[PDB]
């Protein structure tokens, strides 16, 4: 799963959500 | 995300007045550039996006530095921390978020061990960090059982390992931390923030057992705010914060000051 | 450029004012049964509870310098309103403010009003002193920012209200939901607050979720025979919200 | 009664003849003396909690022996009630023992947030107090006191959150191999 | 042949009772759109209200002759329904009447539990007198049946119950919502009423719809220990309707 | 893993009582908020993930620390410790486990060496962790043959190498470990788990030759719960641990505490 | 509200009970082809094994404090059953366990009936004891909760009852498979046991599956002549194997 | 192989079954 900012990938390699990295907008 | 362009304005002569409004509405006046003055046209590039909520708070700092003295004699007896955990401690910090009146949140805490070193040596050194839950059994010694931590959360660190983190889920029974609180105690005491935000505590031992080296464990705590929502924005801080879970800012024999530079006369800055 | 609102059997006027504003956008409204947690039979008086309820009138002159009070609580003695508060644990409700204040076309002043949320304001003093509950429990008479002393003062509200009481700069106030009172553009304002607050429903008497704060921003001068003025304030609840039934606590 | 079984028992006299209280307690799971049952125990490994609470109570004094108990739980806010009406103005529930001894009564989950601390500071979740409807009623021939057990579950409702170490427990110094 | 009501926050049970009765045979409801001339929003307060009120716990005995207390008025004092019932003009509303007496198989006795409507005393006296406010108002205490010289037998109801306390024989008493009481077969009684009066509603205060009546029509008879039994009363309003909102009358 | 909701409930007036039960049956009553109050109508969210089996026990805990101590002279013939395995050894583990009859699952050990350093340099001290087996040879010298471990298990680690741990597949020959045993030795002695829990033993020993600075080897051993699975519960522990393998608890001299709070009258708390 | 259990050439029968209660909700059963692991063809005796067993009736005062046996062992001499039990190295069995105790609607009284797996007791001393083979051995008589000073108190179980002789709270004892029997509701209990343990069959001798409890709760009062009244125990085991046919071992 | 929680991925780079992370429910 891979995207475009201001390409790379990231899923999450943790189960738990928090764990998770920054959020999106 | 991104800011509107700016339009191509003309020598208006209207029976419309946009520019004159009354702000006793209680809003804020709807005016822009071209309404007031003819005006070029301006494709905006400029990008919002670290104007985000999440990119503000998004960002560690520090909220607590807990100093732990090494005392060889009564070594299994002392040497341990507590912290009553809240932000209300690091100006930095808290200012930011006492922006808004409620937020909500998910946390990833950063730990810094520092050792001062006090004999010629240093030797091995490891430290526990217990996250203690409100309810949950104090450690009132280096060897309290609590430290076998069956249930509760321990992360350890010792010299030469590299700065742990992890990440905690927002916690609170309501559906955000209160930044601020009107209200009081089931014992109408204790006007403060500080009848909710009891998050448990934090607390750290050093494992190794009694040795020769005299030391001190100076572990900094670091926090980033993730998955970020907030509400009902609050003027910023504006003077020194006196204590915690309090608004108060009167000080010991000293002036109120602000921020405000103050100016000779007004018809010239 | 006119108004009438109607709550319950109480309708209000003013021949000029500003367009009310509403809190943060939400009109009230009653609980979520997505939201709830109160597991019990709400109960909603409506009419009887959501209705206009008008204050103590308080002194504006020359050197007055600020008023508040807080939500719920100041209408802690108003009918069923009152009664419904203390008979139960929890409450919820948003209301309708409407702050009125007549002159002349030759005077002159202006008064911020401004609801503020989870206002925690900050006793006047150098260490570890608290605010004493029954100071942050006038009633309808609210606070008057009188610079004078009081009987307790280890517990005591700081009474500085350009630091609008909390360690903000009044002026960076507007950040709240507010209006102005100009006497020479409108003479009452009026603002309408949905339920806010971090949880479904909230204890009525351990916390006030509001706190409405007016200041003379703008020192009431004039040349008439009547150099101060009143300032009447009157409330109407919506959405009238209650369970934890039980005694009534005193 | 502390270290026998007659702690777990409560006690009712034919002679009482009045609305008089009988025995109450605070709500919070991990609240004493709840705290040491199942439930309270397991709570007691949990930081949060939220749901209903289901009290059981069963009578056990002679076949013969008649009684109307009141039992009341009352939302925090305010203080423990003193009087009769002062307890049944909240959720209760008129229990008339007959022929089916027992009699489940519930503590609705009702919290201004949605959990609650397993370890409470000086908030609280009310009480259940218990009261005379009637009075305890014998024959002649017939024990005039009565024996009343009391149990807790948590509801369909119930529910804990925030693993942490128990309290209701600990060690100090090794245990021998 | 059992039984659990459930009103607002409130439950009852009786593990053995006569089936309950409904006043008249209509189950309680609020006012219809058709003939309400109450202009005005009601307030029905709903779970709040609508609840379980319980009594004062009167004692009888070998020697009890009766009591009475009535509606509205007795539950005054009780919550918002009380509270409610002061600040509105009028109110309208049907109950649920629980009465309930444990004893045991080894005593014998039997009461008559009748709900009138405008139930009507007569003072006890010789020529113009009549009744005193105060003494058809009792509250939750109500009326004992007391043969022993009053401060005022001058606005004395009379204390004569065989006769109804109006003139008509106790025995044709059954021509009205009742139950019986009989110890060696049902412990409680229960009567559900509707609004019953010649208009849509009435003052709370200046009027009780209804009355209820207890009677040892059989003495409380007993070799046992306890050889005086208490009498609780519960009551539920339901269908809670109040208009005419103003200020608390005292 | 979700909590049903509350549904709305109204006045009952039915011949029916649930609320009327008795509990001789030995069942628990069967009685719902709706069922005895008007209750509201609550979309429930709260989650028992957290409260899964796997999610309590599923957690790192202690459950033994060795501690070795250097004596330079016959350093080749002691320096070496020794450990019956089992978990009846650290409280906070055991009475989670002890929670149920019957537990199976395989189990995450993970280690922490911490050297109490005593000459005024530690130097290089290298540790090796042998797993050994109900049957195998036990070393016995820091130089016995069996630290050859030509079939067994060791694991190595040295000052600077990362907290060493492995993982290990439920053992015991029968579907679940024993937390409790009604019964005795095939020579009617030892009633106790102890009879069964035998799984062998854990041995350590410095690698690190014959040198110069004394010091102490405190390795701390912690243990998950994978792959989780438990029967029979039964009621927690109420007092302190006396001995492993053993329900005992009544302590030299010393009263019986439960940890019931005591109080002065019933109708008080 | 009734009951007939039959088993064997044996039938029982209650006239008042509470619906018995099956063990952890399994019905016993015989040993799986897939579990298994005894790889010789089992003996299942039947109607001879799979009978009711009634045992020694312990008496219950106002004084008793509880008794407890364990399973298998107590039937060790009871029939076939027990003889197998020896003469096999294995065997698997689940049980019906029926404990009866009838008094009279003139007393009361409460006994907790509580069947445990496992149940490791814990001798009563401080420090390297354990318990005597010979204690938890006693066979059909029980264990009585004697306060009283004992032949080699060095290997004697605790006799402290409300902890459940092993560091648990009685109270938290009802997480067990358990029935209560209250004189003034029931007079009898029952519970189905299937084969409990980690493994296939165990021996029958070296250790105890279960350990049935019970403990009066609440202490037998009663205005009656008789003052103490017996507790009878009944059992039946079903699905009775046996593996390692040898000799009888002593 | 990922999943959803209270989307990441794990597979199990480990021979051995109890070399494997936590369960699922
Ligand atoms: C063990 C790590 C502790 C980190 C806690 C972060 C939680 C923030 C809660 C905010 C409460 C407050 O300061 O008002
Ligand atoms: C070498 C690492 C040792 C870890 C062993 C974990 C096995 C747990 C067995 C539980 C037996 C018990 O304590 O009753």
């Amino acid at each position: 799963a891979q995207v475009s900012r201001q390409n790379y990938f990231n899923i999450n390699y943790f189960k738990d959500a928090a764990s998770n990295g920054a959020s999106k907008l | 995300l991104v800011v509107p362009n700016i339009n191509s304005s003309n020598p208006t002569t209207s029976n419309s007045a946009p520019a004159l409004d009354a702000a006793e509405t209680g809003h804020t006046s709807s005016v822009q550039p071209e309404d007031v003055i003819e005006t070029r046209y301006v494709q905006t590039s400029q990008t919002r996006d670290e104007m985000s909520l999440e990119s503000f708070l998004g960002r560690s700092g520090c909220i607590h530095e807990s100093k732990l003295e090494v005392t060889l004699a009564n070594y299994n007896k002392e040497n341990f921390t507590v912290w009553a955990i809240n932000l209300q401690e690091m100006a930095q910090i808290r200012r930011k978020f006492e922006l808004f009146t409620y937020t909500r949140f998910d946390s990833e805490i950063t730990l810094v061990p520092c050792i001062s070193a006090l004999s010629q040596d240093i030797g091995h050194i490891t430290m526990q960090y217990m996250y203690v839950p409100p309810g949950a059994p104090v450690p009132n010694s280096r060897d309290d059982y609590a430290w076998q931590s069956g249930t509760n959360a321990s992360v350890f660190w010792q010299h030469g390992q590299a700065y742990p983190r992890f990440s905690l889920p927002f916690l609170s029974v309501a559906s955000a931390y209160y930044m601020f609180y009107d209200g009081y105690d089931e014992q109408d005491q204790n006007y403060g923030t500080a009848n909710t935000n009891n998050m448990g505590s934090l607390c750290s031992r050093i494992v190794t057992e009694k040795h020769i080296h005299k030391v001190h464990i100076m572990t900094r705590i670091y926090h980033k705010a993730k998955h970020v929502k907030a509400w009902c924005p609050r003027p910023p801080r504006a003077l020194e914060y006196t204590r915690a879970h309090r608004t108060n800012f009167k000080i010991e024999d000293r002036s109120i000051q602000t921020a405000i530079v103050t100016r000779p006369i007004i018809t010239t800055a | 450029r006119i108004i009438q609102i109607t709550r319950g059997d109480s309708t209000i006027t003013s021949q000029d004012v500003a367009n009310a504003i509403v809190a943060y956008g939400v009109w009230p409204h009653y609980l979520s049964s997505k939201d709830a947690s109160a597991i019990d039979k709400p109960s909603q008086p409506d009419t009887s509870s959501n209705r206009f309820y008008t204050l103590r009138s308080v002194t504006w002159s020359s050197s007055s310098k600020g008023w508040w009070w807080k939500l719920p609580d100041a209408l802690k003695d108003m009918g069923i309103f009152g009664e419904n508060m203390f008979y139960h644990y929890l409450g919820r409700s948003g209301y309708t403010i409407h702050v009125q204040c007549n002159a002349s076309k030759f005077h002159q002043g202006t008064l911020i009003v401004a609801l503020i949320p989870e206002h925690q304001i900050a006793s006047a003093l150098h260490g570890n002193v608290n605010v004493g509950y029954n100071y942050t429990h006038p009633g309808e008479t609210g606070r008057e920012v009188k610079a004078e002393t009081r009987l307790n003062p280890d517990l005591q509200p700081t009474e500085e209200y350009w630091l609008n009481f909390d360690g903000t700069l009044l002026g960076n106030i507007t950040i709240f939901p507010h209006q102005f009172i100009n006497l020479r553009s409108n003479n009452s304002a009026t603002i309408i607050a949905p339920y806010v607050n971090a949880v479904p429903m909230d204890s009525m008497r351990s916390h006030n979720n509001w706190s409405l704060v007016i200041i003379p921003i703008c020192p009431l001068e004039t040349s008439s025979a009547i150099n101060t003025i009143p300032i009447t304030i009157s409330i109407s609840p919506m959405c009238a919200e209650f369970s934890g039934a039980r005694a009534k606590r005193q | 009664y502390i270290n026998s079984e007659n702690m777990y028992s409560v006690v009712l006299q034919s002679s009482i003849n009045a609305p008089d209280k009988i025995f109450s307690i605070r709500t919070d799971v991990a609240s004493q003396p709840l705290a040491t049952t199942l439930i309270g125990e397991i709570s007691s490994y949990f930081t949060h909690w939220t749901g209903s609470l289901r009290f059981s109570f069963m009578f056990c004094g002679t076949a013969n022996t008649t009684v109307k108990l009141l039992l009341a739980y009352t939302p925090p806010g305010i203080a423990e009630p003193t009087t009769r009406k002062d307890a049944m103005l909240g959720t209760h529930v008129i229990w008339d023992v007959g022929l089916q001894s027992t009699i489940s009564m519930v503590v609705p989950w009702i919290s201004a947030s949605h959990y609650r601390n397993t370890s409470p500071g000086r908030s609280t979740s009310g009480y259940i107090t218990c009261w005379y409807q009637t009075r305890l009623v014998i024959p002649p021939q017939t024990p005039p006191t009565a024996r009343l057990l009391c149990f807790v579950s948590g509801c369909k409702d119930f529910c804990l959150r925030m693993a942490r170490d128990t309290n209701l427990h600990l060690q100090s110094g090794a245990i021998a191999q």
